[PDB]
């Protein structure tokens, strides 16, 4: 689970930058 | 309206101290057997004790169903009191001890105050949004009401064919919709209140309707409609399975609040009827901590029980079941007691008796049992209204009984046996 | 074939003695019976006690409203003041009757529940000399049950195959009259009660008329 | 508030009354004196409790009144609800839709309890969206974290057909068995004017989508009758069902519970069948009888009467209790003798503790000896009846003059049959 | 293991070579005579030539007439069917008396029936169909052959069928990759999922993702099931299936279903003489027990005397416990054993004795050597002489509860003191018949 909320962090961070 | 041969009991007529008057509330005579009624009825209204059982002893025709019956009206309508017959025991459908267990627990009730609240009016429109919601408009002649509905609810709607300009109630709780029918400008009146109807429904049920509403399933559109169509008879429930699991929910209720346990009367008449394995199974069921308060009526004395074919006992019950159970005894009226009760009778039926009449009324309850001078009432009265006359004249009673004999005169004519 | 078929007749009335909307009580508070088939052991006796949702909860989410999510990619005049009053009012009552039926529609357990009913039913023919359903030879009871002990049971199929030969043969007895259902009952009806017999038969007439289909040569 | 259970006959007896040692106490948890029977009762509860030999059978005897059924409470008290405690009396066993024997049986299995152990991985969130093609996807969540499932046709028709929807708290299982759990508190207000009678709002799960069920529930081996049919469990809770066939009762469910027993995923629990009295069965039960307490895993057999020399019902013959002497051949008998002076007080003292009853030394006195001349069990109904007169009396303590006012209302067995003189 | 009951010691006749006992054989003690006889009985089994012989065990209560009636169904082992009923369980609601007893003697005949069955199995690998010349005129694409790969855990083969099986395969709807089932002789495809080994990863689906088989693509076993005569009528009975509404008769159960001779031996005896005499079943007539007999109804005897006649019967052993009594349904009919006369003329009675002593004695021994009881001879002396005084039985049951007063007390066997203690909380028949005559 805490896999999970680490890979939606990275996500986010890549669609803010996107 | 209708008159009937208790009609007159209004209950059992002690005064504040506890001690019977000689006329009362229908009930005249019967001091000490009215006074130990009016004990037990407190016995009731206590709701503390469970299984006690009471024993309405005496000749026939000395008031044990009405003071039985007398009991039933001092309580009134909040709490059960269920009438059987020792006979009805013998189902064909049931095993004896089931009727009996059955009977055990219609005697049990429960009050429930729900809030509830349903949806009428004419459908103005109805609009599903894989469905989401359903949205549908409903009006009354106080005004019109959009309404989300849950989609299950959706389903209930196609089923009943509903169609803008139908008058519907759709259920809030259940969700469950009837069509009422067309309104009335295409057929049904439009509902005259609002729309959004809402009420406490404080009705109360007993402990075996819910048994019986929970021995078989609802729906299920498989093979259970198949179910649906079967001759549906009766069954026994399980005692250590349905009806205890029965016992847990209801009182979660009661904790809860939302129900109140009424703990009410089983009476039952004719106890003489019921079967030796019917007593032995009573006396091992009125000793349960969940039993109502059970009250036997007997009308014979020392005979031979059911069942048994030779064993011998006061009246007609064992005397295993007659301990473990408290005696009334009632008893022979004196003919003051008799005049008296016929002219209760006479007023409550609507019939108005001369003096003399009267009189020589009660004597033939001397000669003959009580319960034939209260049944000479009613054609001797029709007597008098076909001559023209209002009064039941003593010319009329002294020739009404000559058509009508009476048990004792016919065993007598009987006597030429041929 | 008899028109004379009876049909009853009777008022309105006797026809709606035992309905009423808003004087009977609520018994899906009590039915045990109707959650066997359907309700779970974990589901009343360990997921409702956890995720239990208090009225708090649902007055929360009837705050302002969630964001849409994003799927798609792969890396791998005035207002009246008492009207908006008014308005809250109605709020208020719906949010607090989600919550009473909520928690009245979770209130009571399964008597036994779906997996103990699935634990305890054995595979359907208990103790017959044909086996149940058998996934395959890579388990137990496959290699119990002998295909010769299965020939002998004669399923209904060949129960009427065998006796076709006789069927066509010494089958001959009709009623001398015969007349359409027990009756008709006519009145000025509740408007629903008709839809539903309806429904209830093609309900009926729709699953296991196929399966009379088989016993057509004798009727 | 006034619930379901209240004051009964042997309510008071909250257990039996034995020390660590079997040896029975003077006045103990609810039980008072029958020291010999209590302590004989105490050995046979031990014996049921220890559950290694099948099939053993006691019977309590003794005239009415000693304390055989309240000796059968304390029983049934002082075992807890984990071993199964069946009481029936010998009559209901006369039924219309079984034979004697076949209702026996069904007693006898009742009385046998099987701790189901149950173990299963378990799939649970709020579907997110379906998508549907025939092949599609699953989006499922829990407040921890979210994942895809590809769907095959089976799960397929299983979500159509099931017309599970987004919002749906679902739940699955290896060998999928789909059923709905709740209602997401998202799509919501759909009782701002309704609710479908079946469903609720309560919360998506927390943690792991994937998680194991342990499910633990005694069922009896009556269970029997949950293979007796097509749709089965239902007879559990209408009686339906009577004569289930031998040929898969005695070997195929036996055989099982023995295989779950020896994987683990059962144990069997043996218990107690108390057939109260038990003088109403027929020979034709209780020769059935002979032949049932042989069997491999009957319950231990309970059993109570107060017959003297009587006829057997069903025959001509007299014998013992009125039950055949093959059958007390194979019981041991527990006599209970009746109370004195010092045990009728005592009792009638511990139930008006229990019917919360104040009473006068004096009318202990007047209530025991008015109990030693009639009848016991008429002194215990006394009580509640003093109780009610002296409370219409502005009393507080039931009193000597009080007893009396009760005493000439409600008459024994004795001065009732005695005013038979009339002979209507 | 499994809970003690009042016969787990017993474990056969306990007879030699010559049919004798020596005093005590195998968890029986005395009745020698009975022993023997029941000995003979024994092999009148095993010889499978008679039907409906019937032996009558008669004796006392308490005499070992159940234990060493079941002792019969241990010297004959679980391969014969033994069939226990209690006299009291002729008489139902659903099913007439007499139909009781036929149900109960053709459910004591067995029929064991060996068959071979030959599987192929595994991961289909190849699925090539095999082109050949022409049979007629040019169409081309003649199939003569398909060819099918399978793996297991064991190894990959490949296999030839002929085209029917091409037919069945696609009309089951296998693919490449899937895991089937082949019946040589039938001839059947059977789709049993696909392989594992393609696994569920993020597949939610329900159809099994079944593992690789273990073990050879081809394999074969004898299978050899038993099933009474019973099971047979039954299940034709009332059938399964899902077809053919009337066995939609599903909400139901079974009242009325007493069976009928047109099926019983028209159509179902001629299927068992098939099966014997082909080389495909063998016939296991078994025992069929009834104690209790005496309570039987008049027309249950009465049919017996049928039903022991017929070829087509188990051997009955019938146990009695009266003595010259009353039969039941008869207007005060006498007759030993409280059987009529007229049946007792067609059973060989075995007469159990009363034991002695010393026998008693050896009987406490065993029951507290089987109960798990550690007794010492002071106890045990004193179980046997309070146990000549009243019955055997009594005597036995005081073991336990005694037992568990030791092991109360702390002690590990059983004292003479535990026995006196229990011999004066618990009665036996006697005593209490003694106490019911003193009061009232
Ligand atoms: N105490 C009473 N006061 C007035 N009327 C009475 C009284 N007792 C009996 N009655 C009338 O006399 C009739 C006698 O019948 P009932 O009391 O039913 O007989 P039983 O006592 O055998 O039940 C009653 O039905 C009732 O109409
Ligand atoms: N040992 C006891 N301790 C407490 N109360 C008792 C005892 N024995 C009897 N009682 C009371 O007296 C009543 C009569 O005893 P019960 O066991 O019902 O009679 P029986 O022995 O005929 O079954 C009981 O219902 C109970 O209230
Ligand atoms: N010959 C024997 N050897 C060993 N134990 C015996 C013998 N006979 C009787 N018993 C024991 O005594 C009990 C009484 O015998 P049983 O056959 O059950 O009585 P009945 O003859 O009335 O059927 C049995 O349950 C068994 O435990």
């Amino acid at each position: 689970a805490r896999a999970f909320k680490i890979i939606r962090e990275a996500y986010k961070k890549y669609i803010t930058a996107h | 309206q209708r008159i009937a041969s208790h009609s007159h009991v209004k209950g059992l007529g002690l005064d504040e101290s506890g001690l019977a008057k000689q006329a009362a509330s229908g009930l005249v005579g019967q001091e000490n057997a009215r006074e130990a009624c009016g004990v037990i009825v407190e016995l009731i209204k206590s709701k503390k004790m469970a299984g006690r059982a009471v024993l309405l002893a005496g000749p026939p025709g000395t008031g044990k169903t009405a003071l039985a019956l007398a009991i039933a009206q001092e309580l009134g309508s909040k709490v059960p009191f269920c009438p059987m017959v020792g006979s009805e025991v013998y189902s064909t459908e049931i095993k004896k001890t089931e009727v009996l267990m059955e009977n055990f627990r219609r005697a049990i009730g429960l009050r429930i105050k729900e809030t509830k609240e349903v949806y009428e009016g004419e459908v103005t429109e109805l609009t599903p949004c894989t469905i989401s919601h359903v949205i549908i408009g409903l009006k009354t002649a106080k005004g019109t009401k959009q309404l989300k509905l849950d989609p299950s609810i959706f389903e209930s709607l196609q089923k009943e064919r509903v169609e803008a300009g139908d008058v519907i109630y759709i259920e809030a709780n259940s969700g469950a919709v009837k069509r009422q029918g067309r309104c009335d400008t295409y057929y049904v009146p439009l509902p005259k209140g609002d729309v959004h109807k809402k009420k406490e429904i404080i009705q109360d049920v007993t402990l075996h309707d819910l048994d019986v509403a929970n021995a078989r399933p609802q729906g299920g559109q498989d093979i259970l409609s198949m179910m649906g169509q079967l001759m549906k008879p009766k069954k026994t429930e399980i005692t250590d399975k349905l009806r205890g699991e029965i016992n847990k929910v209801v009182n979660k209720y009661i904790d809860q609040g939302i129900a109140e346990l009424v703990p009410g009367v089983l009476f039952v008449d004719e106890v003489h009827m019921l079967d030796i394995e019917c007593f032995t199974y009573l006396h091992r069921a009125l000793e349960s901590s969940i039993a109502p308060i059970v009250i036997f009526a007997s009308n014979r004395g020392n005979c031979v029980i059911r069942g048994t074919e030779d064993i011998t006992s006061p009246h007609g019950i064992p005397l295993d079941l007659l301990d473990r159970v408290m005696i009334i005894r009632t008893m022979l009226y004196t003919p003051q007691e008799m005049k008296q009760i016929i002219k209760i009778r006479a007023q409550t039926e609507g019939i108005n008796i001369s003096e003399e009449a009267l009189n020589h009324l009660g004597e033939i309850g001397t000669k003959t049992t009580l319960r034939y001078s209260v049944q000479l009432l009613t054609p001797a009265n029709l007597l008098a209204k076909i001559n023209g006359k209002d009064s039941i004249e003593k010319e009329h009673v002294e020739e009404i009984s000559e058509l009508f004999y009476d048990a004792k005169s016919s065993a007598k004519i009987l006597a030429d046996q041929q | 074939i008899t028109p004379g078929i009876c049909f009853s007749t009777a008022s309105l009335v006797l026809r709606a003695t035992d309905v009423h909307p808003l004087q009977r009580i609520d018994m899906g508070r009590f039915d045990l019976i109707g959650l066997e088939g359907r309700v779970s052991r974990y589901e009343a006796d360990t997921f409702l006690p956890r995720h239990r949702l208090s009225r708090r909860v649902l007055l929360e989410v009837a705050t302002a409203p969630d964001p849409p999510p994003r799927p798609k990619p792969v890396k791998m005049p005035f207002y009246l003041d008492s009207l908006e009053e008014k308005r809250k009012r109605q709020r208020s009552e719906r949010l607090e009757r989600i919550f009473q039926l909520s928690e009245a529609h979770g209130a009571l357990a399964p008597v036994y529940g779906t997996e103990v009913l699935d634990f305890c039913t054995l595979p359907q023919p208990v103790a017959s000399p044909i086996g149940p359903r058998s996934p395959g030879p890579s388990h137990p009871t496959f290699w119990t049950y002998t295909e010769a002990a299965h020939r002998a049971v004669l399923f209904p199929q060949q129960r009427l195959d065998q006796l076709s030969e006789i069927i066509e043969r010494f089958i001959f007895v009709m009623p001398p009259v015969e007349a359409p259902p027990p009756s008709l009952h006519a009145c000025h009806p509740p408007p629903w009660l008709a839809p539903r017999q309806a429904a209830f038969q093609e309900q009926l007439a729709s699953e296991l008329w196929p399966r009379a289909r088989p016993l057509h040569r004798i009727v | 508030v006034t619930r379901i259970e209240r004051i009964g006959a042997h309510s008071h007896i909250r257990g039996l009354g034995l020390d660590d040692a079997l040896e029975p106490r003077q006045a103990s948890q609810g039980m008072v004196g029958q020291l010999a029977a209590r302590r004989a009762a105490g050995v046979v509860l031990e014996m049921i409790r220890e559950g290694k030999i099948a099939g053993r059978a006691v019977l309590i005897a003794g005239q009415p009144g000693t304390g055989k059924t309240a000796i059968a409470m304390g029983m049934a008290q002082a075992l807890g609800p984990d071993t199964p405690f069946t009481a029936i009396a010998g009559s209901e066993i006369f039924s219309l839709e079984m034979s004697k024997t076949e209702a026996l049986t069904q007693a006898f299995r009742r009385s046998i309890g099987v701790r189901i152990k149950e173990e299963t991985e378990i799939i649970e969130g709020e579907v997110v969206e379906i998508q549907i093609d025939k092949v599609g996807k699953l989006t499922l969540k829990t407040t921890e974290m979210e994942t895809i499932y590809d769907l095959g046709t089976k799960m397929i028709e299983s979500l159509t057909k099931d017309k599970v929807q987004a919002g749906d708290v679902i739940t699955i299982d290896k060998a999928t068995g789909k059923i709905s759990k709740l209602g997401r508190s998202f799509t919501r207000a759909r009782d701002y004017d309704a609710m479908g009678s079946q469903t609720k709002f309560v919360q998506c799960p927390d943690g792991e989508l994937q998680k194991r069920k342990e499910v633990v529930h005694t069922v009896s081996l009556h269970e029997i009758d949950v293979i007796n049919s097509r749709t089965q469990g239902f007879l559990a809770l209408f009686s339906g069902d009577t004569g289930e066939i031998k040929s898969e009762v005695r070997e195929q469910i036996n055989a099982k519970v023995a295989e779950w027993r020896e994987e683990g995923k059962a144990e069997i629990i043996p218990g107690v069948l108390f057939i109260d009295e038990v003088h109403m069965l027929d020979i034709e039960s209780f020769s059935f009888l002979n032949r049932a307490l042989e069997s491999d895993m009957a319950p231990v057999l309970i059993m109570a009467t107060n017959r003297g020399i009587t006829r057997i019902r069903g025959t001509s013959y007299q014998s013992p209790h009125g039950i055949p002497i093959d059958l007390l051949d194979r019981l041991l008998i527990v006599s209970t003798t009746p109370y004195s002076e010092k045990d009728t007080k005592q009792i009638l003292r511990i139930r008006c503790e229990e019917e919360d009853v104040e009473m006068s030394e004096d009318a202990y006195t007047v209530l025991t000896r008015i109990g030693l001349e009639t009848s016991l069990r008429y002194a215990i109904q006394l009580i509640t009846a003093a109780s009610l007169v002296c409370r219409k009396r502005k009393g507080t303590e039931v009193q000597v003059d009080d007893i009396k006012r009760v005493y000439s209302l409600f008459l024994d067995e004795s001065r009732s049959t005695q005013y038979m003189k009339e002979y209507q």
